[PDB]
């Protein structure tokens, strides 16, 4: 316990002094103790935009740089909204193209909260009005903060951070309001910065308005360094000094290059296009006569470019046994692309879904590229490195790739689809080769996603001369923040990521797999160790494919009664069933080439039922030609599963499906011509289409099958009677 | 971290710049003063001293005053850190009964009041002199000896309770003839004496001097000359010391408030009396109320570190003045109705502060007058006239006549009219006379002590009685043309003895005409 | 790492956001309030204050109150955190004898706990006046001195027990004449006085003033004037103070409850009386039952951290009101049959809270009225009249007739019927007259002290006895044309003495007939 | 030595709770706290001979894999030799070539010994 002479020692430690430095040295040291609390980043940015820090004495209107101010600008309202005059006040900041910070010096900045609070308010007003208004900030993130503040239950944040004009605004805050009232948003950001910096009021700003506290805390931790580097991006000499340091560091690996390495890098840049005479001379037989007479614009297996290439090959010289030659000649005209092979395989370059020596040439060239990419990044010439990428949305998803951008003006982002995008985009896995940039270049018209990669100390890469860099294979990326920016009046998406090893991301996916298996055995009544859901995921949009499985299976659960679910899933558990929710290509998850007969008979589409092993696939990025979302794709494949299980309940030694019986082919020729065009190809697709549309979300699509095919409705409701 | 010189629980910059206690989701939160919120809620801007564990030198700290962790009996204007909490006990005597030491006895009902002359407290008993010679009733010789007996009640007007101890009261006749000394029996009674309450409180029996129960206490006795002077002056005088006993303090581990034996009032009152500025005020119901506000003593380095206290802010935090539309006022009663009496040294200081500001009207510059410690300010009411003890004993004739403007039920049984509760105090009686048309006036209670004809009724008004000294008969109106004057006398004009010539009649008594009506249906 | 400011043992978010105590597989289990689970079981939603060790400021903590780790004598409606647990003790006087210091008078007195228009607990003793002059019967001249002697029983009505120390009761005659002072024998009795129990209990001998085996008790004596005043008033008054001994605490190491010498009731009663709202009620058995409910005090920052207390929830947690089908009621008795009485400050406050809500009728807005600390509410039954003490002393004629209206027997010998135990507390007796049709009335027992013909019966239904005071012979009418009238007398109309003219007749007794029949076969 | 507020802390450590997970999460975690004590080897062998671990709710004769049991096999004697019925009992094991472990789930497996 403390005795009394110890209290004498504490109170003399606060009271007694030994050295007095006069006036002006303490005047100088009080000002630096004032400016020590501010992050150094905004001082460096105020240094870079052309600002001067003037610690003066006496009056502040008597300084030279504030001489030409009018009578009107000398009426200043402080942090609390009350009146002041500039010959009475002590800090003013000059606006425009040459800003000036003027601070009256005194010994009252060391202990007081008020004067230091007003100084940090003026510094925050500089930050909101000058630095951030050169990269078009504040923006939609801070508008979400503002609408969270003014739609609260309690009315203390509105009193603390808003003026009277922002109170009486009856609706919410749109981006029009940030356009034509940007100075009010600047005042609000300044006031939040002021209450966050001064360490007496930090707990008060946490208590009265917590969301502004979270915003400013995450801002002063990460976004201020990111914004300083993006402000240096607007300047050219910083770009070329970063260019200089990267070229000097990566000089010796470009000095240790051979001709074969440069040829491999250039063949990794562009696809090796196929030539046409080597295609035509390859046949020379009856095969030329099968290529010569053919319905070009009738078969639905090849794309537009591929049918045009075959139309180009007719001038270089049918749903029957000729189209197998089309399946075989689909892979024959595809360019030698390393990126497409790495993008489609998902790490298994031994997947035998293409030709033999082409697979071997792929594998040897990929091992050559990975063996040449051996140089680490860990160096002493630089601090944190910010490497960019412009990427298309269609490389991640085709479900949101069309409705991301609004239809009225194509320079906006639709906010509902943006929140659907933002909801579960937590991480990323880079299997293919990220050809990244050193500095910023503007994007192509299809590419609104503007990545920004922060590296690792163990990043392995190689250098190119034209202003690019390439990353290696199997890199883990954990997403930090996804926000809408504006650049040159075109609204975009900015995405940050942070490099992690692959084992953490696959550990997360293993944990999520075990959790979804426990939950959907618990909801279906199945054995403890059954593996019914699995994830073979390796691509960039991994997290949303992991998270969207829950919505897919719940929507399949809600659209069908529970008895058919239980019975057909019991059949699938008996037949080694899975529900592969993957985002890699369909012939490469190894539930499908372990039962097919030919390589060119492989299938790539939305959902797929493997008849021998009783599996249901799904594809992540790709969107169906018919479907509206993936949940109808899962019901669409559960249709084929019900077809197989009904084919087993006619005879346990006979045909696999109930639609191959001739007791449904008559109904398929009677009522198979009143519904959508996808099922019209043959009987099984109409079967799955009827089973998809009978269990719709809204009941009117269920009632269309009631009105158009009533006997098929009665037959399908007799096919549920198999229990 | 954050510097804390005094270890009271509040940091320094909050104590110099204003702090307040806010509650958000049922948790006490100590905040810097942010004026754009805290005026809308109605919270209060406190200020205190960075280097004192209690600013007004009273036993309760700064933090325990601003947060409510304090003894619950402490008055609400003593919760501010700048207002001192300390008890003020005087003695209230209700009636006296005089008897001969063996009817021959006297029983009168007295009206006592607290005094303040030009630190210790006292009270002055005015024995009622009207009807119901004292030596004739008692039958006393020159060789007599008298016995005195009364009923007292201890009353607290301070801002802090007193636990288990009562003071030691001396009884003074005249100037310095001590008749008796009153002490509290058994020395520890297990009682409580809250601020603005009595002991024993108004619904129990009063403490009797030498009661019917006990015998062994000292009989109060007088000689003949003391009884002569007491028949002359009708006025005793109580004096009370300042032994108040231990203090109730707070505990943080269980919230209990207990009488701590290691802390006493008699060693903390001579600090409050040395570092505060005392303001006395009687605008409530003409009883004197004393408060002490902490102020800056310029020649003492730990006393210049208190906040600066203007006289406006002192009146606001002490007595509940507020300014609705600029004019500072007390429940409608504006401050131009109030005097300012000073003692000598603070009159010198106020005159120097007014000469410095180049202003002459003190009622207009109250936000600029600074208070220093060791002052004495007396704020009285302008309407009344005060005697040697600052007690209202007189008035001007205008308000006394305007007290009797509002009539209710006039008849010949008496007068029942609505009268104000402040103007009942200064009035001591009424004189009632019959005037003919011809010019003869016949006073109907022709003695100095038949003036107690008014009597309060419990609904809240007084009923004058005409029957009371006319042999319980109504007013004889033979000819209702001529009229009856019934009018009043003030305590500074009242006679309390027979005259030196022996004149018992109502002549020589000053008077204020309040009433003359015709006699028929108007009256 | 878990937030806990008050050190009572419950975290903060549980106390602001709701919590409940459940027992599951024979183990206590405290948990947050989750409505869809806990509404079905019938558990209680508790809330409390995060910065007080006890919310109602009584010496039992919040954890010890909600979980049962308490002295088990504490009443069941004080296990809620918001209801204060503290003893309330008054003195019950059974019977008195007046002796002369046979020729001694012996009566049976019926006392009651009173509440006039906070400190101390008073009770008013009413002496029986029926047949057994008192000055003749004792044989007393002018220079006498009487002696008093009676039997008392201390009775608790509070919510917390008293260990080993009984209070000190004063005995007051009239307005403020103290007769004597009753103190505790032997200074320790080693007893327990639980809630709702008598000391000594109902099957032992009462405590006698000036007992047989004791001799050192001072004789309780009177003079002649006090004796005449006691005869002419038939009333005493007992003023009991609040010394209550120590507190029993709970030992967490081995489940033991013992009297703690370092904790006292005299230091926790003036916090209960300063932070809580009092609601006095008499619907159960027409006795004044006092409870205190914890409530906010808005100008104190550690008092606004209490939970928000409505008046509906206050009645539900203190008195066991319930709403079975939306109508809030007390065991079938509906609250449109109860009136609300206030004192002045809370009357102004309730008028402001009503003028805020644009409501006029209080009985439809009870879940919207918010309580604050230091309120005082009195809830009385509508059917009865009340005197100044708020004792049920009367009713209207209609409810007396309609309560007696279901008559069982009516002849020339008496009257037997079923009578309710609420109406048996306001009747002082019965008399029967015969009224002639030309107008001649014939009262059969024409004295003020032969009224006690009614006797409580082992059947529970009282028999009005016509025999006992008619020279033990029943009533013979001469003509059944004129009527027989029997009538009860109610306690506000009952006369206790002869008048100034010495009248003992029946005129002046304002009648309330329970009987109206023409005398013949009908009755 | 232990003072009394330390006993308050121990008894609040046993009593007070902060998070309540509903019913079914505690139902799931009680069953895994039941099966945590068994050696993993017999679980792996029961996995290898073709057995299924079914943690169910409600009745255990109402499950599909115990539907075809006769009237005679629903009379079960427990560990103490006393009588029970399968709609009253809570765990049955199916004998033969495809064994099945059926456990009724509850929150009574965490503290009880029976
Ligand atoms: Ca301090
Ligand atoms: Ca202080
Ligand atoms: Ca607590
Ligand atoms: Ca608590
Ligand atoms: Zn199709």
């Amino acid at each position: 316990n403390k005795t009394q002479e110890e209290h004498l020692k504490e109170i003399m430690k606060h009271i007694v002094k030994i050295e007095v430095k006069g006036e002006e040295a303490v005047k100088k040291e009080a000002a630096e103790k004032l400016l020590e609390k501010v992050p150094s980043d905004v001082l460096e940015m105020y240094k870079a935009i052309g600002g001067k820090i003037y610690i003066v004495d006496g009056d502040i209107t008597k300084h030279i740089s504030l001489e030409a101010l009018s009578e009107d600008k000398k009426k200043i309202k402080d942090i609390y909204g009350k009146d002041a005059l500039l010959h009475e006040h002590y800090v003013y900041a000059k606006e425009g193209y040459e800003p000036v910070l003027v601070i009256q010096s005194s010994e009252d900045y060391v202990e007081n909260t008020e004067k230091a609070l007003n100084v940090y308010y003026e510094i925050g007003k500089i930050l909101s009005r000058d630095i951030l208004s050169k990269i078009n900030q504040p923006y939609q993130k801070f508008l979400d903060v503002l609408n969270t503040i003014k739609n609260a239950s309690d009315s203390d944040g509105q009193d603390l951070l808003f003026t009277n004009q922002l109170k009486e605004h009856p609706t919410d805050f749109s981006v029009e309001f940030l356009e034509q009232n940007s100075n009010e948003v600047q005042e609000v950001f300044a006031k939040a910065f002021a209450y966050y910096i001064e360490p007496q009021h930090r707990d008060v700003l946490q208590l009265y308005a917590p969301e502004a506290f979270n915003y400013m805390d995450k801002f002063n931790e990460q976004e201020i360094n990111l914004s300083l580097e993006e402000l240096k991006d607007q300047r050219m000499l910083s770009r070329y000094e970063k260019w200089e340091k990267i070229k000097q560091h990566y000089q010796h690996w470009s000095d240790s290059l051979s001709e074969e390495g440069r040829g491999l890098l250039k063949k990794l840049q562009i696809p090796i296009e196929p030539k046409k005479d080597d295609i035509i001379h390859s046949l020379s037989q009856e095969e030329k006569e099968l290529l010569k007479r053919i319905q070009i614009d009738s078969s639905d297996f090849l794309s537009t470019e591929e049918k045009e290439f075959l139309k180009k090959l007719q001038i270089d010289i049918l749903s029957e046994k000729e189209k197998e030659f089309l399946k075989k000649l689909k892979l024959d005209i595809q360019p030698y692309d390393i990126n497409q092979r790495l993008q489609d395989t998902g790490g298994l370059i031994d997947s035998p879904s293409i030709n033999l020596d082409v697979r071997k040439q792929y594998k040897r060239d990929i091992q050559n590229i990975d063996a040449l990419l051996h140089q680490s990044i860990g160096s002493t010439l630089y601090n944190k490195i910010y490497l960019y990428e412009n990427m298309n949305i269609n490389n991640l998803t085709a479900t949101l790739g069309a409705d991301l951008v609004d239809s009225t003006d194509n320079t906006k982002i639709n906010r509902g689809i943006f929140n659907e995008f933002k909801k579960n985009f937590k991480y990323s896995i880079s299997s293919n080769y990220m050809i990244v940039d050193i500095n910023e270049r503007p994007a192509l018209d299809n590419e609104r996603l503007k990545w920004r990669i922060q590296l690792s100390p163990d990043t392995r890469a190689g250098y190119l001369e034209n202003g690019k860099l390439i990353l290696q294979r199997n890199i883990g990326l954990e997403i930090k923040d996804v926000q809408i920016i504006k650049q040159s009046e075109k609204e975009y998406i900015r995405i940050d990521a942070k490099v992690v090893p692959k084992s953490k991301i696959d550990t997360k996916i293993q944990e999520a797999q075990l959790n979804i298996n426990q939950e959907w055995n618990k909801a279906l009544g199945l054995p403890k160790y059954t593996k019914l859901i699995t994830f073979n995921v390796h691509n960039r949009y991994a997290s949303n494919i992991v998270e969207s499985a829950y919505l897919i299976l719940n929507e399949w659960k809600n659209n069908i009664q529970s008895d058919l679910i239980k019975k057909v899933t019991n059949y699938l558990v008996d037949g080694n069933g899975r529900f592969v929710f993957t985002d890699i290509t369909l012939p490469n998850i190894a539930e499908q080439y372990t039962h097919q007969d030919e390589i060119y008979e492989q299938v790539h589409s939305k959902g797929l039922y493997v008849p021998e092993s009783r599996s249901i696939l799904l594809h992540g990025p790709s969107k169906g030609v018919e479907l509206r979302n993936d949940s109808e794709g899962f019901i669409h494949e559960f249709g084929h599963a019900v077809d197989d299980y009904a084919g087993y309940l006619l005879d346990k030694n006979q045909s696999d499906l109930v639609t191959n019986s001739k007791k449904f082919i008559d109904i398929f020729k009677e009522e198979g011509s009143n519904l959508t065009s996808y099922g019209r190809t043959n009987e099984a697709e109409f079967f799955a289409e009827a089973f998809r549309l009978m269990h719709s979300t809204d009941h009117a699509e269920r009632l269309k099958v009631q009105k158009n095919a009533p006997k098929t409705f009665q037959f399908i409701n007799d096919q549920i009677k198999f229990i | 971290t954050v510097p804390d010189r005094d270890n009271d629980g509040i940091p320094d910059s909050l104590e110099v710049e204003g702090y307040t206690v806010d509650v958000k989701n049922k948790r006490t939160f100590l905040s810097p003063w942010i004026s754009n919120i805290h005026e809308k809620k109605g919270l209060t801007k406190y200020k205190s001293s960075p280097e004192k564990w209690s600013t007004a030198s009273d036993p309760y700290s700064d933090f325990e005053k601003v947060t409510g962790r304090i003894d619950g009996n402490v008055s609400p204007e003593a919760n501010h850190p700048l207002v001192a909490a300390y008890p003020i006990v005087h003695v209230d005597m209700e009636n006296i009964i005089l008897s001969k030491n063996e009817t021959r006895t006297i029983s009168k009902n007295t009206s006592t009041s607290r005094t303040h002359t030009s630190n210790s407290n006292s009270s002055t008993v005015a024995i009622d002199h009207s009807l119901s010679t004292w030596a004739e009733t008692m039958g006393l010789n020159t060789a007599d000896t008298a016995r005195l007996n009364a009923n007292i009640r201890y009353v607290n007007t301070g801002t802090a309770p007193i636990y288990n101890v009562l003071p030691t009261t001396s009884l003074v006749l005249g100037k310095n003839q001590t008749l008796a000394t009153i002490k509290a029996k058994e020395n520890q009674l297990s009682q409580i004496l809250a601020p603005n309450n009595y002991y024993p409180s108004k619904n129990l029996a009063p403490i009797a001097l030498n009661a019917q129960d006990d015998f062994s206490s000292t009989p109060i006795t007088m000689n003949y000359n003391q009884f002569l002077e007491l028949e002359k002056t009708k006025q005793l005088r109580l004096d009370t010391d300042q032994v108040y006993g231990n203090i109730a303090t707070y505990n943080f581990e269980n919230g209990r408030v207990r009488v701590d034996t290691g802390s006493n009032w008699s060693e903390v009152l001579p600090q409050i009396q040395e570092t505060t500025a005392r303001i006395i005020f009687n605008g409530k119901d003409l009883n004197l109320v004393e408060r002490r506000i902490a102020a800056v003593n310029p020649s003492d380095p730990l006393e210049t570190t208190k906040p600066d206290m203007t006289l406006k802010e002192a009146l606001k935090i002490a007595f509940g003045f507020n300014e609705p539309n600029g004019n500072l006022q007390y429940q409608g009663k504006d401050i131009t109705e109030f005097d300012f009496n000073f003692d000598q040294q603070t009159s010198q200081n106020i005159k120097n502060q007014l000469a410095e500001l180049n202003a002459t009207n003190i009622y207009t510059v109250l936000d600029k007058i600074k208070l220093n410690a060791k002052m004495n300010i007396l704020i009285r009411d302008k309407r009344f006239h005060y005697d040697r003890n600052n007690i209202a004993v007189g008035a001007d004739e205008s308000v006394v006549k305007e007290a009797h403007r509002e009539v209710i039920n006039s008849s010949t049984e008496g007068l029942l009219l609505n009268i104000d509760k402040d103007i009942r105090k200064i009035l001591s009686g009424y004189i009632v006379e019959i005037e003919d048309t011809e010019g003869l006036k016949e006073v109907i209670n022709d003695r100095y002590d038949m003036l107690n004809i008014s009597s309060l009724r419990q609904d809240g008004k007084t009923f004058i009685d005409f029957k009371k000294y006319n042999d319980k008969l109504p007013l004889y109106i033979s000819n209702p043309n001529y009229k009856v004057n019934v009018y009043a006398v003030t305590k500074e004009n009242t006679i309390i003895n027979p005259s030196e010539n022996g004149d018992t009649s109502t002549n020589g008594i000053k008077k204020i005409l309040i009433f003359s009506k015709k006699g028929y249906e108007i009256g």
